[PDB]
Parts: structure tokens; sequence; C-alpha cells
């Protein structure tokens, strides 16, 4: 059942509203399944609410491998393989590293 | 002056209101650890 | 590729089918220790590996030390600090109590501490005239003086 939990402290937005819509069903809403997975995401993400708002830093061994994302490509959670990404979505992605502080892997999920 | 004296002095009578301890944190610990009060110190640094 | 999907049967190339998708780690736990911690704790697995073994124990100083030599200065600084009032000749009693009450243990603390504020103010000094060589007229003669 390994290796895939690696790349899932990289995605800059999907985890959040995936908290924020369970926070909502569990205290808002009062549901009883959601405290179930509350307790869970809770556990799994006291990491994020401990630094709040803090960037994953950059890595050479994230610069390299979308670089080369058009030659060597770069694996994605939910694919299965890798995707070879265009030169714009490798620019951008640098761009998008450098204009917020981010980590280049983050920038490539983030796209 | 004995070092007994100058740990406490430092430890208890200033302390980290006079240290400043939420803007110069490793100048309280480098005070700590030159005095040789490395449990203190220790258990200085890990509360941050 | 529409070569090689037409190829396991007459072509002869070496893909019993294409790649198991991405797995060369062994299983992470998912994983809540950071850059740092991760980096340490590599350093701990290098440091505990050396007991199991039978080797030499290693200075622990300097495996902790060498994850301060990445990032932060001001913890590069700490840990050059922490070396200095750690080089200690320690008398191999049975009690840290003991050795921590020793008079001779408390003056070569101090002897340490007072090297490294010394040393200290030396790099600050060095630093000061090379950076002000035109007011500080260094000339060709080393020496503290």
């Amino acid at each position: 059942a390994t290796p895939l939990a690696v790349n899932s402290a990289a995605s800059l937005w999907g985890p959040y509203k995936d908290i924020w819509h369970k926070v909502g069903n569990a205290l808002w809403r009062r549901q009883p399944e959601a405290v179930h997975l509350l307790d869970k995401i809770l556990k799994k993400h006291k990491p994020d609410f401990i630094s709040l708002f803090k960037n994953p830093p950059k890595n050479v061994q994230q610069h390299e491998k979308v670089q080369k994302a058009s030659t060597e490509g770069v694996a994605i959670q939910g694919q299965q393989g890798t995707r070879l990404l265009p030169e714009q979505l490798i620019k951008e992605a640098f761009i998008l590293s450098d204009l917020f502080d981010i980590g280049e892997l983050a920038a490539v999920e983030l796209l | 002056l004995t070092l007994s004296q100058f740990q406490k002095q430092l430890l208890e009578d200033y302390g980290e209101s006079h240290f400043t301890v939420n803007q110069q944190p490793f100048l309280y610990f480098q005070v700590l650890f030159l005095t040789a009060q490395f449990e203190a110190a220790v258990a200085f640094l890990f509360r941050m | 590729h529409t070569l090689l999907a037409s190829g396991e049967d007459a072509l002869d190339f070496t893909q019993e089918s294409e790649p198991s998708y991405i797995s060369d780690v062994g299983p992470p736990g998912r994983s809540s220790l950071d850059n740092i911690e991760m980096a340490y704790a590599r350093q701990i697995y290098i440091y505990n590996e050396k007991i199991v073994n039978g080797h030499l124990q290693p200075n622990l100083v300097d495996l902790c030390a060498s994850v301060a030599e990445l990032d932060d200065k001001s913890i590069s600084d700490m840990w050059t600090m922490v070396k200095q009032m750690t080089d200690v000749l320690l008398t191999p009693a049975t009690d840290a109590l003991k050795n921590r009450s020793s008079v001779e243990v408390r003056m070569e603390f101090v002897r340490q501490a007072l090297a490294y504020l010394e040393q200290s103010y030396k790099n600050y000094t060095l630093v000061t005239v090379f950076g002000n060589l035109h007011q500080a007229q260094l000339g060709g003669v080393p020496g503290t003086y």
C-alpha cells in the first residue's frame, strides 16, 4: 500500500477547501458522520494550523523535475504515471514560485 | 561574584521580560548557555 | 508510441506492460516531520545505527551541527556556541550532578564561555576592520595588536 503519501503537502487549495466544507458540515450543519471525519482531518492538518498560511518551501529536487517536466515528466496525485508538462506551464510554475515564495511542485499542483 | 549568583541573577532577577525574549530569543539562549544553565536554556528554547 | 503499442508479439521491445506508476520510496507514513526535523531524524538514524552495529560512538555535536550548515545562520552560530560549551575534558564519573558541581568543570565552562565571547569579538573586530580598510589603515602586519 506504498509509496504515494509524499506529495500531499504541496497542493495549496484542494486540501484547505476539503477541511473548510467538512468543518462547515460538522459545526454549522451539526452532521454526526462528519464528526468521525473531523477528528481524523484535524489530526492530519494540525501542522498546517500550527503554521497558518506558511508556504511549502523551494527545493532543487522539485526544481529539476519541473524544468525537466517536458522530458522526464512529473507524477501527480490521482494520476497514474507521469504527465508531460508544456514549456508554458513549466514557466508559469517558476513565475508563481517566485511571485508567492512557494515550492516548485506546489506551483505545479496549484496551476 | 560566584557563578551561582550570576546564574540566578540572569534567570530569576532579570528574566525573560528583561532580555525581550519574543524578539531576541537566541540572545537569552546564549545568556543561559554561556552561564552553563543548559537545562533552563533547553526548557526555554523548547517553548518556541 | 503506436509502434510499441503494436510490438509485444512481433517488434521485440522490453516492456512487459508500461511502468507500475511512481514506486521508489518505502512507505512514508504520510509524514509530519518538516525538512529540518527530517534532516535531524536522518542524523539520529545515522547515530543509532552505529551504536546498534557496535561501532565507535560518533560525536553527536557534529551530526547535529551539519543540519545548521543549511538555512539559518543564527542556528549555525547557536550550534557553534553549543560545540564550544561541550568541548570539556569531563572526568568519566557515573554522576552528572557531581561533574556539573565540580569546581574544575565549572572553571572549564567559564574558560570556554570566555574563549567563545573573545573569538566572537575577534570576528566582530575583523569584520569591522575589513569593512572599513581606508579608515582602519591595517597595513601588512598580521596580529591582534
